[PDB]
């Protein structure tokens, strides 16, 4: 099947690619080092293809037994993790100790929740079997591309020196294998790497702020995660911006010293610096005095149009204007010192009703026009 | 890389073609191809491989109601044109119902209003020309001849 | 208004600061909440309907 | 004939969202649901000090009301006990007035005779015979040696 | 080379020369180098600005507002005749 | 309201912080309580 | 001459008429700005030509630019100042790369293309 | 470099061109401003 062909695959490759790059590993503990990091920063892309197959049929099989748990669970390492917990055993959803240190507190309370009245069926034993072969196939690919990882971030120092020096190392190799190599990443905009790594988290209920979406590695970089959150998302773009650059150089192969990298770093700091420095001291204004005399205040269409807004209208004159001696019943339970006067009482001096004066209509500004506008 | 630069000047020399484009989606990544690829492309043009390629994503994706909801829309848009039957009778038999796939097979009977050419899109797509694929037909002496 | 507020219904998770104020009735603070004209309408009608 | 009257004393600031949302789920669609429980996590400002909204449910919002009427709805099935519920609210083609028993035998069957919630105030009334309440207050008086 | 500028320094040098124009001519006016300038009047201007002679003789005061709007608009287009 | 306020700050630091303070099992409870009643009284879910 | 890497480079004449296209397409929202603009462009596939500085002391922030053209097939050129190319895109602050982008039945067709052309006259 | 200023039409070196431009157009009530802000401070009282 689909599994078996996968897993196939995955067996291959670690037996000729997986294995080079341990010997290149072991060989530090004329084949240049070059093609060993290529080849396993492509790696780093194969395995995360073949693990979304993989994932794509443990979602397929366990929509038997639970239907739910995809839209819940987003993650696709997390998902293979969880049904590896769940199984076909879904009342062993209470206080599981192990799903905590796996997903969050506040989706393994919906994760119960669903399970209690969910209309999956329980798997059979061909069924479990192969969803427990398809997941400890999936976490051993994952173990290889941590240990992959843990390669390129050891390797960090000759690949992309520059890029190493402006963020972690761990972030970096990172970004590069979520991108799929030096070279691809260093094609990529900069505004599209610092959404390298971005999980659709779920919103359990919580606003779409508290999920903190479009963040990626490099927004939990070590530099990044050392500011103010609300200096966050700001900082990451930044960081995203020079990232691209030190890429741009390092997949050139320059300042392999990292001048580059220092040139950036400090005016990232710079930046950082200026966006936190204490506000300037600004001196307060003074109450005006009171004034007297006359002030010459010009006319025309404005002060017209302003007299018509402002102006007392024929409706209004007459809700101020209230009858002598006849006593009205108040019409406002919620408040009994509202009155509308002679406006509608008897003996108002109007025989018609007093029609409303349309230039006092209440209209919005131009910036909330502005604002409506863009949001429609 | 270079199957890259041929597709990107083909794209570039013959827009508008509804297969080239869909083939080019296959080409790009996965992060890339719904994201920028198949949005420019729907703008481009509205073929069935259009519409056939956007299911085909959503099915990659398990988009299952969106998978379905895009066949149904390819299948009132054109009938017997890109072979788009054989995909979702597959996408039918791994995610769609037992009784779903059966009614999606029976819809693509061959008949003049739907699916008349469903053997003539599949020999277009799926490239099902052969010199026993017109014995194998009824038209033994015409269609064998006139395909390869 | 119906269009805009199904929009903000289907696509609108986050929105904009709340102002609160406290109602002093000597016995108690109760609180009172200031929102957005534009979220305002929206969740009038949500809860009318 | 015994009434307690009393109030869940915290029930505005203590409803989980995750579980707001999931019961919402239950009665309405789950993009409602899902907007007005992140429309109860918001910024709250004053001042110069803001903080973020997380745990509690905002009163001021103009659906919260509805909200917290469900939730105390929810809160009556964990103190009646569903078949008193459907006791007291009667069969779902006919139900019964606000104080109303479809005979006299349901009525007579459970403690709890009436029952009524308001917003927060939960108002009770039990009647007991003798063997009930003497049982209640040993079961009681187990736990608690007084 | 010749250098372009951005749409704001396009704004920002056209209002600095209509804003030195109209200083210009209001500083000509107080050192009394040039009249004041009169009210521009049209048709629905005349009653606004003519109200209280209007009714002294309003033919006359037609004529007066017809020929300062046709002034304006020769002047415009001498100008433009004097530019082709 | 100062006094209030930075009282909520704290509370709502500490939930997040320690997390929901609802189990996983009395969530259970209560949401299928609701599912029982709702069943039972034949409930329609308010559309869109 | 001060970038003695830069191959395709234009010549003073070919530099006016490239501000010129440049300034053109900015009054018809023809135009990309930025390296980051220019690459989304050739991967959305709707560029035709990127005009490009050939001053910038990290000068490999914009070499990505012309390898991704042989990929998209895409020509690309040169500039001495990015002061006078931002002015020519107008933005006042420098800009090292800018994209022209294609739109149905735009007006500057022609002179695009003559351009393109003059830019292979230019290679080798 | 040499650049003609499109304000001013004198031929200028690129490299204070930008700058050139800055200072160019710089508004003389924007001078005035600073005057009467300067004067104001120091018509202030401890």
């Amino acid at each position: 099947a689909k599994l078996w062909d996968s897993k196939m695959f995955a067996e291959i490759m670690m037996k000729i690619e997986e294995y080079i790059s341990k010997q290149a590993k072991a060989s530090e503990v004329a084949a240049p080092e070059y093609r060993v990091i290529v080849d396993a920063n492509n790696l780093t892309v194969e395995i995360e293809n073949e693990l979304n197959i993989i994932h794509k049929f443990i979602r397929d099989k366990y929509s038997k037994r639970f239907p739910e748990l995809e839209s819940l669970v987003p993650n696709a390492l997390d998902y293979i993790r969880t049904v590896k917990e769940l199984g076909n055993s879904l009342d062993k959803c209470k206080n599981n100790e192990n799903l905590q240190q796996i997903l969050t507190n506040a989706t393994i309370m919906v994760v119960s929740v669903t399970a209690s009245t969910t209309q999956g069926q329980q798997l059979s034993e061909e069924e479990l079997e192969r969803l427990e072969e398809a997941c400890d196939m999936a976490l051993e690919l994952n173990a290889s591309k941590h240990r992959i990882y843990e390669y390129v971030e050891s390797r960090m120092s000759f690949i992309a020196p520059n890029l190493s020096i402006i963020i972690g190392a761990s972030t970096a190799a990172k970004i590069m294998g979520v991108a799929g190599g030096l070279t691809n990443l260093s094609k990529m905009p900069a505004c599209n790497i610092m959404l390298l790594g971005a999980q659709r988290k779920t919103l359990s209920g919580f606003s779409s702020t508290s999920v903190l979406p479009h963040t990626g590695y490099i927004y939990h970089s070590d530099i990044v995660q050392s500011l103010p959150p609300d200096l966050r998302r700001k900082a990451a773009r930044l960081v995203a911006a020079k990232c691209t650059l030190a890429a741009r150089v390092d997949s050139f192969h320059e300042s392999t010293e990292g001048k580059v990298g220092y040139e950036l770093k400090d005016e990232i700091e710079r930046k950082f610096d200026k966006w936190q420095e204490p506000p300037p001291v600004k001196q307060v204004k003074p109450l005006p005095a009171p004034l007297d005399g006359q002030r010459k205040k010009r006319g025309g269409r404005r002060y017209r149009k302003m007299k018509e807004r402002l102006g007392l209208t024929e409706i209004r004159k007459q809700a101020n204007r209230m009858s002598f001696g006849e006593i009205e019943e108040d019409a406002y339970q919620e408040d009994l010192g509202f009155s509308l006067g002679h406006l509608g009482k008897s003996g108002s001096g109007r025989v018609r009703q007093t029609q409303v004066n349309e230039a006092t209509k209440a209209r919005i500004s131009k910036t909330l026009q502005r604002t409506l506008q863009k949001q429609s | 890389n270079i199957a890259n630069t041929l597709m990107a000047k083909a794209l570039q020399e013959c827009p508008n073609s509804g297969i080239l484009w869909s083939e080019a989606i296959f080409l790009e990544a996965r992060p890339q191809r719904r994201t920028k690829s198949v949005d420019a492309l729907k703008k481009c043009e509205h073929d069935p491989h259009v519409l056939l390629a956007v299911a085909k994503l959503f099915w990659s994706q398990r988009k299952i109601t969106k998978a379905r909801e895009w066949f149904h829309r390819t299948v009132k848009i054109d009938s017997d044109l890109g072979d788009a039957w054989a995909f979702f009778y597959k996408f039918e038999l791994q995610h769609g119902t037992e009784e779903q796939q059966e009614e999606v097979r029976k819809r693509c009977e061959s008949a003049e209003p739907r699916h008349g050419e469903l053997w003539c899109a599949v020999s277009k797509d799926i490239a099902n020309w052969q010199k026993k694929i017109g014995d194998i037909l009824r038209l033994v002496a015409g269609r064998i001849k006139n395909t390869f | 208004a119906l269009s805009r507020i199904k929009r903000h219904l289907l696509t609108q998770r986050a929105f904009k600061e709340v102002g609160i104020e406290f109602m002093d009735l000597y016995s108690h603070l109760v609180p009172v909440y200031d929102v957005e004209p534009l979220e305002k309408i929206t969740d009038a009608y949500l809860d009318q309907y | 004939n015994v009434m307690l009257e009393s109030r869940f004393e915290k029930m505005y600031e203590k409803i989980d969202l995750t579980l707001l949302n999931r019961l919402l789920r239950l009665i309405v669609d789950h993009n409602i649901a899902d907007y007005m429980t992140a429309k109860n996590n918001v910024v709250i400002n004053y001042k110069d000090m803001n903080h973020t909204n997380s745990y509690g449910i905002i009163r001021g919002l103009q659906f919260a009301s509805f909200i917290v009427q469900y939730y105390g709805l929810v809160m009556d099935l964990l103190v009646l006990g569903l078949h008193r519920a459907s006791e007291m609210a009667g069969p779902p083609q006919m139900p019964n007035d606000f104080l109303s028993f479809q005979d006299i035998a349901t009525e007579a069957a459970h403690p709890i005779r009436l029952f009524c919630r308001y917003i927060d105030r939960i108002h009770i009334f039990f009647r007991f015979t003798a063997d009930e309440a003497r049982d209640l207050i040993q079961r009681y008086l187990t736990e608690h040696p007084d | 080379l010749g250098v372009y500028l951005t749409k704001k320094e396009q704004k920002k040098l056209r209002r600095q020369t209509r804003r030195e124009a109209q200083k210009e001519l209001q500083e000509k006016v107080r050192l009394g180098l040039m009249p004041p300038p009169e009210p521009k009047v049209r048709i629905s201007n005349l009653m606004r600005v003519l109200g209280t002679e209007a009714v002294q003789d309003p033919t006359k005061v037609e004529a007066h507002v017809r020929a300062q709007m046709a002034k304006r608009q020769k002047a415009h287009e001498e100008a433009n005749a004097a530019r082709k | 309201t100062r006094l209030y306020l930075k009282a909520e700050q704290e509370r709502q630091h500490n939930y997040l912080k320690d997390g929901p303070y609802i189990t996983a099992e009395e969530a259970v409870a209560v949401y299928t309580t609701t599912v029982h009643w709702l069943e039972s009284r034949r409930f329609s879910p308010i559309p869109f | 001459d001060v970038n003695p890497k830069a191959y395709p480079l234009a010549d003073a004449h070919l530099t006016k008429k490239l501000l010129d296209l440049v300034q053109q397409s900015c009054n018809y929202k023809q135009l990309r700005k930025g390296a980051n603009e220019a690459t989304k462009t050739l991967n959305r596939g709707i560029s035709e030509f990127i005009v490009m500085a050939a001053d910038a002391e990290p000068l490999e922030i914009i070499l990505h630019l012309p390898l991704l053209c042989e990929d998209k097939n895409v020509p690309y050129v040169f500039v001495r100042s990015k002061q006078a190319l931002g002015r020519a895109c107008g933005v006042s602050r420098p800009v090292i790369a800018c994209s022209v982008t294609i739109k149905e039945g735009s007006q500057l067709k022609q002179q695009i293309q003559s351009i393109q052309q003059s830019i292979e006259r230019l290679l080798v | 470099e040499y650049l003609v200023s499109p304000i001013t039409g004198e031929k200028i070196p690129a490299s204070k061109m930008q700058e050139h431009m800055r200072i160019g157009l710089l508004d003389p009530r924007w001078l005035e401003q600073r005057d009467r802000s300067i004067r104001e401070k120091q018509s202030d009282d401890e």
